[PDB]
């Protein structure tokens, strides 16, 4: 039998999710959206000015 | 792009015309796009 469950409110969810953000080994904070906008900024920056 | 490839090797004749004919960046800030 296999069931869901439907915990997964996320990871580390104290000192040390604290750890990990402010230990910023791989930039992964919000990077499933941050990381995208420094990429395009990164890319893009090569323009009209 | 061609005219790059073969101003890479040296000078091999090819005096065709001025092809390029541009300016550089004309020290402009244009706000908005374009």
């Amino acid at each position: 039998f296999i069931y869901e469950k439907s915990r997964s409110g996320d990871i580390t969810q104290g000192l040390p999710k604290v750890e990990q953000v402010l230990e910023v080994r791989s930039i992964d904070s919000i990077s499933i959206n941050l990381e995208k906008r420094i990429d395009s900024w990164n890319e893009r920056i090569t323009r009209i000015l | 792009i061609r005219v790059e490839e073969r101003l890479k090797k040296i000078i091999k004749g090819r005096e065709k015309n001025i092809l390029k004919p541009k300016a550089a960046s004309k020290m402009v800030v244009s706000e908005l796009k374009e």
